[PDB]
């Protein structure tokens, strides 16, 4: 669970 | 071929965001967090974040 959000690239 | 496991929702129109079942060819990036793979639809490039999708 919790997608891993864009980590800004 | 790639399949997209989570919906990738791109902020920008560079990167073509994908839902649940779109497939997209990887291009490279074997590691990192953002790969580049081209949809087998139109033919246009999706940078596609190394999540979001799963070799199946």
């Amino acid at each position: 669970a919790f997608a891993p959000p864009l980590p800004r690239r | 071929t790639f399949v997209a496991l989570y919906d990738y929702e791109s902020r920008t129109e560079t990167d073509l965001s994908f839902k649940k079942g779109e497939r997209l060819q990887i291009v490279n990036n074997t590691e990192g967090d953002w790969w580049l793979a081209h949809s087998l639809t139109t033919g246009q490039t999706g940078y596609i974040p190394s999540n979001y999708v799963a070799p199946s």
